[PDB]
RNA sequence: GGUAACGGAGAAUAAGGGUUCGACUCCGGAGAGGGAGCCUUAGAAACGGCUACCACGUCCAAGGAAGGCAGCAGGCGCGAAACUUAUCCACUGUUGUAUGAGAUAGUGACUAAAAAUAUAGUUGAAUACAAAUGAUUCUUCGAGGAGAGGGCAAGUCUGGUGCCAGCAGCCGCGGUAAUUCCAGCUCUCCUAGUGUAUCUCGUUAUUGCUGCGGUUAAAAAGCUCGUAGUUGGAUCUAGGUUUACCUUGAAUAAAUCAGAGUGCUCAAUACAAGCGCUUGCU
RNA sequence: UACCUGAUUGAUUCUGUCAGCGCGAUAUGCUCAAGUAAAAGAUUAAGCCAUGCAUGCGAUUCAUUGAAAUUGCGUAC
């Protein structure tokens, strides 16, 4: 389960680092992203929650695999420049339960028909 | 919105569907190099004919033409790196001498049984299909896969195959259990 | 002989266009009444209803009665005669039946010893006539 | 002569016969190999 | 006057010269059921803005009030002919939470590339994603289409019918001893594809500019004059002002066609990528 | 790959077409182990549409963070 990093760019104006991470697990299945995260954190002597492996696709027959990684200066910048879904995936943030777009669009369409403060009441 | 995806054909059907000479010759070629269908050989014939027609179009021009130089050197280079054209034969006036057998020999399916990795060409094909061959640490399951000169010497058994080192096959596991 | 002057392009082109109309293929494809005269209206297939069934005396020296069916196209209501291929397939065609019909092969010309018949049935009652002959299916 | 009512006469008169069973012929490369090894082809008389 | 006509970039075929097409992802134009008239505005004769008429609908308590999917998804019709009344701004842009633009999944033998039947699936894991499915890793178990007289590759084998049934693009088979039908048995082509129908191009020097033919096969006007058109004799520095034409440059959106490099496993494709070592170079 | 082949005759050579033959478009028959890209109500009816969506977001906050409303902007892309 050797990890290697290439193409490293330090994004101070995004307070992180961007690389390409390659994991070698011949015979074994694809690496768990948590294990990749731990190995990258040990490599870069920084917190394991401030490292983001993503887009990890494996090659045929096991062995080689490639997926990108974002190592962040601080958790503030991590959950400052990032989409919510990644933070939900790794547990940093949480998913917000929201109605489907069909239902929400119907709600707003009916809310259009009604004027004043009854817009909130109608549902 | 979305664009037109770019496609291109590689096989051109013969003008005469039936003639004993071509039929027998192509059957003999299929036998010599294990292929699946006549489209396989027409693909090689049409690649060869593209090569030859481009070379002829080039030779219609004189020797030191910039386009002639670039294209001829590139084409001789590609054929060399595949291992079809001879590396002491550097000219299009000589590339106008090739045959389908040359390209067909540069298929993985041939090299497998050639270098002793399989007994028959059929055995070679079924081994590649079952993922028991590897190339430069790369399990290629494509019999028509094209083996360059460099990769010519970089094929051995798969690092996971029971025959290349790994768990016993299904029959062996059944017997053990 | 044809004109050969360096400034006779108009004459050459006009003469060629004028003489193209004396060509059967060009005239057939550019006449303008093709759609009105052709039962299928330029299509390859059509649908219709059966009216009656006929036997046509095959031309000399052949002796046989070819079993065709008179059909009415749904697109335009025109009456045509369509051939029913394979043996004992007229049985699978009953009066007042929906049929898919196609060309016979010679692009509006009769084929073989069947006189005046230029279409052929490809499906009856939404079934393939070949399937009906081969027993792969049965009359709905 | 022809009467338009004798349809299916020959296939109706045709004596009915059954089929025979044969080992599933080899498919694809095996068929090509078998044909090559076997190499008029159907000289009955 | 006609067009079963939006123009172009282009597409198919293709020695050369061409023939045909181009509703359609880009550019320009037009339209929002058919007309007409306008408000607002920088910009509209706007229609997911209004006003009126015509055609056709919708709700009414009959006093009234409304509608414009040639936007996305679906429905009816028309037909030979064409998909889910799905999820999302996670990606690509719009000034940016909003975006049926846009991006995801569904049906899909349009199609392009790559490939199992000999020597697939399945259980649960690991990956991906806005969520997902399916792809990429481990582990449990665990052959069909046409054909077989010639054109054209491939049977004068067996029984029935006796020009009937049928086959057959064409020539042609079948009339009581059928290599062509109906069966049965056999083989050939191609191959997870292979037939059929209509149409385009080649074949076609059977539209001929290159490049046809006109005594008898189709084709020289009965003959002459004649305007337009077409075509027009030789001749100006060999020696010891205008044009036409040819050469080279300028201005000439991409996508496609031709064309370098690069193992996305190959290829269609795509425009990637490839080395050190971590704070990197090309 | 600058290509032809069958058919008028007792037989022959021509003219000439018909047929065959290769590609492509559309439809359709039979059949189809799994996967990757991927066209897709143009052709006829610019025919008619149930139902859902497709255009909404700085100044003005005594409602409970920001609702409602007025402006501004856009909806001519």
């Amino acid at each position: 389960v050797t990890i290697r990093t290439r193409k490293v760019l330090t994004n101070k104006l995004l307070y992180r680092k961007q690389m390409v991470v390659e994991v070698i697990h011949p015979g074994r299945p694809t690496v768990p992203k948590a294990d990749i995260r731990e190995k990258i954190a040990k490599l870069y002597k920084t917190t394991p929650d401030t490292v983001i492996p993503f887009g990890f696709e494996s090659k045929i027959g096991g062995g080689k695999s490639k997926g990108f990684a974002l190592v962040y200066d601080t958790i503030d910048f991590a959950k400052k420049f990032e989409p919510k879904y990644r933070l939900v995936r790794m547990g940093l943030a949480t998913k917000v339960e929201k109605p489907g777009r069909k239902q929400r669009k119907e709600r707003k369409n009916r809310q259009k028909k009604v004027r004043g403060t009854a817009k909130a009441k109608v549902s | 919105a979305r664009l037109k995806t770019v496609q291109s054909k590689v096989t051109k059907s013969p003008r005469r569907p039936f003639e004993k000479e071509r039929l027998d010759q192509e059957l003999k070629l299929i036998g010599t190099f294990g292929l699946k269908n006549k489209r396989e050989v027409w693909r090689v014939k049409y690649t060869l004919a593209k090569v030859r027609k481009a070379a002829r179009e080039l030779l219609t021009l004189e020797d030191k033409d910039p386009k002639r130089l670039f294209e001829g050197n590139a084409l001789l280079r590609r054929l060399v790196k595949i291992g079809v054209l001879d590396e002491t034969k550097m000219k299009l006036d000589y590339v106008l001498g090739l045959k389908v057998e040359d390209f067909l020999e540069r298929r993985l399916q041939t090299q497998v049984f050639k270098l002793g990795l399989a007994k028959s060409i059929h055995h070679a094909r079924i081994l590649i299909k079952q993922h028991h061959i590897r190339v430069r640490r790369q399990v290629v399951d494509v019999p028509s896969f094209i083996v360059r000169l460099d990769s010519q010497k970089h094929i051995d058994f798969s690092l996971q195959s029971p025959y290349g080192g790994g768990r016993p096959g299904r029959v062996k596991r059944r017997t053990l259990r | 002989g044809k004109p050969k002057g360096l400034c006779t392009a108009r004459k050459l082109k006009t003469h060629r266009q004028e003489q193209r109309w004396n060509d059967k293929r060009y005239k057939k494809a550019h006449i303008g009444t093709r759609w009105k005269s052709n039962p299928f209206g330029g299509a390859s297939h059509a649908k219709g209803i059966v009216l009656e069934k006929i036997g046509v005396e095959a031309k000399q020296p052949n002796s046989a009665i070819r079993k065709c069916v008179r059909v009415q196209l749904i697109k335009n209501g025109k009456k045509i005669t369509a051939f029913v291929p394979n043996d004992g397939c007229l049985n699978f065609v009953e009066e007042n039946d929906e049929v898919l019909v196609s060309g016979f092969g010679r692009s509006g010309h009769a084929v073989g010893d069947i006189p005046g018949v230029r279409f052929k049935i490809v499906k009856v009652a939404n079934t393939s006539l070949i399937a009906l002959f081969k027993g792969k299916k049965e009359r709905p | 002569h022809g009467s338009l009512a004798r349809a299916g006469k020959v296939r109706a008169q045709t004596p009915k016969v059954d089929k025979q069973d044969k080992k599933k012929k080899k498919r694809g490369r095996a068929f090509r190999r078998v044909q090559y090894t076997r190499r008029g082809p159907n000289s009955n008389s």
